[PDB]
């Protein structure tokens, strides 16, 4: 437990000696040193859980440096540990380990492989620097290399211009979630005086005896960097338009690191959002309304990495849902499973990619559940985890956890959000595998925990976070009776609806409300057309007015009017010697007026 | 003491460097990189020999070590020297940015390379004066005389791609500029002055003399004004910046030029030493003016920056937007603000400075400024895309480097005490982002927008990739560990927090 810095220190040595490799390498030691050094962090992350379960269960401090220290503001180099801690590092490690060696095999014959093994080992060191981070500073670091290594490996193939809009788009709002991060810590130090997650639960009920309106500040600021990270409303035009990069960076964001952050903080700050539940009532409605619109855009979308960006941002709508409710278990609980089962479909996805070489949409697909067996299999046990198909998978049991605790706290509408979004979720994965499929290590491990082998594993958060309120016996068989219904009817519905002849589909797709439904639902509800009409057009616009820099010729206005003044002057020097005369005369009556005058 | 012959050094080597030129066209590189040597190792030194880490705040004024010598006796005037924490912090970065600047025009075999020399550090030993010396004569003195050398190289040595009515055009708006608002500062203190000689009786320039003296609200306003106006053309502060870009797109290509003479870190020095020290109840009231200024600026530098074809035009507006979140936080009255600014701003002159190193390597290797013609450069090119992308990434705001430091401190201690203005600066730090990462796209990823960006071109020597990796390391090694700058900087900015803070 010692070595906790060195799953920050293997994947930054990784991604420097990547980085000055600078391709000279061949694909063979590039390989090792990257897979290696992430392997070699995964194993110190098992030897630290091996210790931390060896040792009693306690959290643990390592503080490595001070960072900045005027006066009151003390900040540190600190990390922390603790099983929710853990449980993050475990899954980011034990994916990225995965996901590492598949791109191993995958990327082989592409330039920049040692590039893109640099840009993800430093994502790796980023993200464990954020969920090992004992203060929100460190924290924020880790937030800001997240979004950095997003930019630089969303738009990979810098060849083709749409990958870096994309990934310039994505840094832009996640920017914008950073700033709204920033103002949580800014509110949170005035108000408080640290940043340590602990002095601040401990101090913040000390404070906001009399009132408690900046705390409620603080803890909606922290909502909004959450939804800047996290892909949610309004900050969530990222993800399927940065989704056009490589696959395997695209299990990494969406399985593991990235979009886990902003329930990491929610998880994390729980006893903040605790003494503001309003807050926490905005954190359930963002992320039930997120998840509903989540599924209405992956209704209607064509391609495989689009239906799985929005489900996956379903997914975090669904972890958010379950934060709002105070089911923090839950939540991390599905955060694991997810990732699990979310690396196993892009890296399926990827490996169909690669089949096929082309990004084909799912109407020119067909018939591929007999050419590629094991493809399918994969996918096939993917979709069943993401859709929750009853007494196999993860998913299920992760779901029925989140509705118990919204059921017992009291959040009817909430529930009734989720039996609809897990309606959806099951429709729309099975309408893509149906549309796809009708008409190899790191693949089995993922495969296996996929399936309730992953629900076997709990993360021990006892004593970290407070215990959701158990569902009774009774009411808990309901529930999980009404989940599998609507999951098996939504499985029904979907085979009905696609393996046939698509003739009930076609027939009110064509219509003029289907078809404008379907185009407001492909685009994400009109949000993109939103933010080019309201932020992006004046901004540009602002730009192309000011580019003439107005300023700089309202300062030279005094040299121009100097210059015309000087050539008006030097008409007065004719070289007339009789207008000279008279100069002089006209000068000397004004003198002598000026001083009659006065 | 020792500070006279920090001043000196440069130009008794500038002299030699002059008088070396005809022994050899390669002598006087080598004399100049020495005597920045012993200039950088005598500012070590009085680092490593004051004591900072462990000093304690004794008010103002507080000189590690002060030097005095007459001057003018008639008016009480002398040369009188003061280091402390502030700077010898910007001695160093001064030091460090003349070795980078000789290293950086090491490959100029030209006929009247020893003039250029001697013109740079005659720069180098201005900027230094104005650093050391508190007398306000000494001061406005270094302050002028490190303009016509300069001055002189935009005229002369500029962008030879360039006619020379342009460079002519640029060194005259700068030169004018500098040199007027120092005449407005000249009577700034002249007036200063003479209140102190009617109300006590002696003739005296010195800067501690003149902290108490009865100030009547109204003069001292305009004092405060005059000094404002002087370090706020020179800081740049909107609409006193016009003449920023125009010197950098017209100054000498070896980039050593910008790092020498443009990138002072003197006005807002002067605006910590000089405008808040002695004028407590002017700056208190003019705060809310100065940094809805620095709001302007840094907005209206950030939309320069996304719209220019020119990347050494938008590096300028960079600096712009840069020094108007320093402004934000010279007028605060936070300990924290004053810390972030000296850590921004030691971070802006190093991220500035790598930037200006790559863009003149750049332009050297495709013989183009402009970003519409280069495209698709990270597979043409060796070294420089990716060290260019690090130094964007730092000047954009991005922790492991000094500016996420700097800008972040300056807002917790703005935020602690006007929380707005806060917010809209973090809001012009998004802007910062989106500008960065628009000269990122426009410049080095793509496709090949023309035929000298679609054939292979050569690497960077050993030289200038050494010295752009240390540039790296010491960025890495602030935002990483400041705690030393920090403590340095601890006495000086506490004991005008506290002249500040508790005189009103
Ligand atoms: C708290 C723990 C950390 C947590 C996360 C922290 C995140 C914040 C820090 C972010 C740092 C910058 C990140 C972005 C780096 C961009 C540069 C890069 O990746 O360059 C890659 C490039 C190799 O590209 P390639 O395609 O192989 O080249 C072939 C054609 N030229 O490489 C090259 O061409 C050569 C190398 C260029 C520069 C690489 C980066 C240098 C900076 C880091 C190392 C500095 C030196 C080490 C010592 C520091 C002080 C102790
Ligand atoms: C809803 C409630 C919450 C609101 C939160 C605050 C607002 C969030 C706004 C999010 C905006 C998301 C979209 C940003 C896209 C940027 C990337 C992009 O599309 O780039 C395309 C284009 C590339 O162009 P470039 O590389 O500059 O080269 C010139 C020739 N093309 O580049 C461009 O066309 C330039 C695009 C610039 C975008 C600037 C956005 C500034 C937002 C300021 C918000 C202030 C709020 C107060
Ligand atoms: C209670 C809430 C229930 C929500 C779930 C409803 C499930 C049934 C409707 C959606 C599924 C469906 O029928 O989709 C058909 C079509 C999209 O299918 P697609 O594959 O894109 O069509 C190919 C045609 N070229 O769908 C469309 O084009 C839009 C269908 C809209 C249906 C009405 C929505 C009202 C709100
Ligand atoms: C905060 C405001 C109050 C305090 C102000 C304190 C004063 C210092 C700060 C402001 C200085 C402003 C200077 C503006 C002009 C800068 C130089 C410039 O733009 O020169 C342009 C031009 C030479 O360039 P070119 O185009 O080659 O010439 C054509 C050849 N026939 O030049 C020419 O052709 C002739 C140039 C003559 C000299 C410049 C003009 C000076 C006029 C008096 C200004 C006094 C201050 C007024 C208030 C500030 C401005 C509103
Ligand atoms: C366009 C480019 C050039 C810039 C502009 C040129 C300079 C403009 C200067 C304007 C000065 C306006 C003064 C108005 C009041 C004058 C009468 C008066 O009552 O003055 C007060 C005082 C004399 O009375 P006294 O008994 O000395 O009171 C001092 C009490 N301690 O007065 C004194 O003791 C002296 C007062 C000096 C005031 C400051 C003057 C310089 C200010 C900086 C430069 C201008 C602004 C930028």
């Amino acid at each position: 437990m010692n070595m906790l810095a060195l799953t920050i220190i293997l994947p930054l040595i990784g991604f420097v000696l990547l980085a000055f490799s600078r391709g000279r390498w061949s694909e063979n030691v590039s390989a090792i040193v990257g897979v290696g050094s992430v392997g070699l962090a995964a194993l110190v992350t098992a030897f630290i859980g091996v210790d931390f379960f060896a040792n009693g269960e306690q959290t643990y401090s390592q503080p490595l440096w001070t960072w900045m220290s005027v006066g009151d503001f003390n900040i540190g180099f600190n990390l922390v540990l603790d099983g929710l801690s853990l449980t993050m590092l475990s899954v980011v490690t034990g994916v990225g380990f995965l996901i590492h060696m598949y791109a191993s095999w995958y990327m082989r014959g592409e330039e920049g492989y040692s590039r893109f093994f640099a840009y993800t080992n430093l994502f790796i060191a980023s993200m464990v620097v954020l969920v090992l981070a004992d203060n929100l500073l460190l924290m924020y670091l880790g937030w800001e290399g997240v979004g950095l290594c997003s930019y630089l490996l969303i738009g990979f193939y810098y060849t083709d211009p749409k990958n870096g809009a994309a990934a310039m788009k994505a840094f832009v709002v996640t920017r914008v979630g950073d700033v709204f991060l920033a103002f949580a810590l800014f509110i949170l130090y005035n108000e408080l005086g640290t940043l340590n997650f602990r002095e601040m639960v401990e101090l913040a009920p000390a404070h906001f005896a009399d009132g408690n309106n900046m705390l409620m500040w603080a803890t909606l600021m922290l909502l909004g960097g959450a939804v800047g990270k996290s892909a949610q409303l309004p900050l969530q035009t990222w993800l399927a338009d940065a989704m056009a990069g490589p696959t395997p960076v695209s299990a990494l964001i969406h399985a593991a690191t990235m979009v886990t952050a902003g329930v990491y903080l929610i998880a994390r700050t729980h006893g903040l959002f605790l003494m503001t539940p309003e807050v926490l009532h905005l954190v359930g409605i963002v992320g039930a309304v997120t998840l509903l619109l989540a599924g209405f855009a992956a209704l209607v979308q064509t391609d495989i990495k689009r239906v799985l960006a929005y489900s996956t941002m379903s997914q975090i709508g669904y972890m958010f849902l379950a934060l709002g409710v105070q089911a923090w278990d839950a939540a991390i609980f599905h955060l694991m499973t997810h990732a699990f089962f979310k690396a196993l479909l892009f890296l399926a996805s990827g490996s169909v990619i690669l089949a096929c070489h082309h990004e084909q949409n799912i109407f020119k697909m067909g018939g591929l559940r007999k050419s590629i067996p094991l493809v399918y299999l994969c996918f096939l046990v993917g979709g069943a985890a993401l859709s929750a198909l009853p007494l196999v998978t993860a998913g299920f049991f992760s779901k029925d956890e989140i509705l118990a605790g919204a059921m017992a706290n009291g959040h009817i509408n909430l529930m009734v959000a989720g039996l609809v979004g897990a309606f959806m979720t099951s429709l729309y994965t099975f309408r893509m595998i149906f549309i796809v499929f009708h008409g190899s290590l790191p693949l089995i491990v993922l495969l296996i925990l996929s399936t309730f082998v992953g629900a076997l594993i709990v993360p021990p958060l006892q004593g970290v976070l407070p215990q959701t309120t158990e569902l009774a016996h009774g009411s808990m068989l309901t529930l999980e009776i009404t989940s599998g219904v609507v999951a098996v009817v939504g499985i029904l519905l979907a085979a009905w609806l696609w393996l046939g002849k698509r003739t009930l589909v076609t027939s009110i797709a064509n219509s003029a409300p289907g078809r404008l439904l379907s185009t407001w639902w492909y685009n994400a509800w009109g949000f993109d057309w939103l933010y080019d009409k309201v932020f992006v057009k004046p901004f540009l616009g602002i730009a192309w007015l000011l580019k003439r820099d107005p300023l700089n010729s309202m300062m030279n206005i005094p040299a121009v009017l100097s210059r015309f003044a000087g050539k008006g002057l030097l008409l007065s020097e004719n070289g007339y010697l009789r207008w000279y005369v008279a100069s002089m005369s006209i000068g000397a009556v004004v003198v002598l007026a000026l001083l009659m005058v006065l | 003491m020792l500070l006279p012959w920090l001043i000196l050094i440069p130009f008794i080597g500038g002299f030699l460097c002059w008088q070396t030129e005809r022994f050899g066209v390669k002598v006087p590189r080598w004399i100049a990189l020495i005597t920045m040597g012993l200039t950088l190792a005598l500012s070590l030194q009085l680092w490593l020999q004051g004591g900072y880490s462990l000093t304690q705040s004794a008010g103002i004024p507080q000189w590690q070590s002060e030097f005095d010598m007459p001057w003018i006796p008639r008016f009480g005037i002398s040369i009188h020297l003061a280091i402390d924490g502030l700077s010898l912090l910007m001695v160093v970065l001064t030091g460090l940015l003349g070795v980078l600047a000789v290293l950086c025009s090491w490959k100029e075999i030209e006929k009247y390379q020893g003039f250029f020399h001697l013109n740079l550090m005659w720069i180098l030993g201005g900027v230094i004066g104005v650093f050391l010396a508190i007398d306000m004569f000494l001061f406005f003195f270094f302050w002028e005389m490190m303009l016509v050398p300069m001055y002189f190289l935009i005229a002369l040595w500029g962008h030879k791609a360039s006619d020379g009515k342009t460079r002519i055009t640029a060194a005259t708006k700068f030169f004018i500029y500098t040199q007027a608002s120092g005449l407005v500062m000249l009577i700034a203190i002249l007036a200063l002055v003479f209140v102190h000689y009617n109300a006590t009786g002696v003739w005296t320039f010195n800067y501690e003399e003149l902290l108490n003296t009865p100030m009547s609200s109204g003069v001292e306003y305009l004092l405060m004004l005059g000094f404002f106006i002087a370090f706020a053309v020179k800081m740049p502060v909107v609409p006193l910046h016009g003449w920023l870009p125009d010197a950098h797109s017209q100054a000498p290509t070896a980039g050593s030029v910008d790092l020498a003479g443009i990138l002072l870190k003197t006005a807002a020095y002067g605006l910590l030493r000089f405008s808040l020290p002695l004028f407590p109840n002017a700056s208190a009231e003019f705060a809310p003016i100065a940094m809805w200024l620095g709001v302007i600026g840094i907005f209206y530098g950030a939309w320069m920056a996304f719209a220019q074809t020119d990347i050494k035009r938008l590096i300028a507006y960079t600096s712009v937007s840069h020094m108007g979140f320093v402004l934000i936080a010279i007028y605060t009255g936070s300990q924290l603000a004053y810390q972030g600014a000296v850590i921004q701003m030691i971070a802006h002159g190093l991220s500035a400075a790598g930037l200006f190193i790559l863009c003149g390597q750049l332009y050297e290797r495709i013989h183009t400024r402009d970003m519409r013609m280069m495209g698709g450069l990270w597979s043409k090119m060796k070294w420089l895309p990716a060290l260019s992308l690090f130094f964007a990434v730092a000047t954009l705001g991005m922790p492991g480097t000094g500016n996420f430091v700097g800008e972040f401190m300056i807002l917790f201690g703005s935020f602690q005490v006007v929380p707005v203005i806060t917010v809209i600066s973090t809001f012009g730090l998004v802007f910062a982002s989106v500008y960065s990462l628009a000269m990122l796209h426009r410049a080095y990823f793509g496709k090949a927008k023309s035929q000298i960006a679609s054939q292979e071109l050569p690497g960077m020597s050993l030289r200038e990739l050494f010295m752009i990796l240390l540039l790296v390391v010491l960025l890495v090694l602030l935002g990483f560990y400041p705690q030393p700058i920090l403590d340095t900087s601890h006495s000086a900015i506490g004991n005008i927090q506290q002249w500040f803070v508790n005189s009103v």
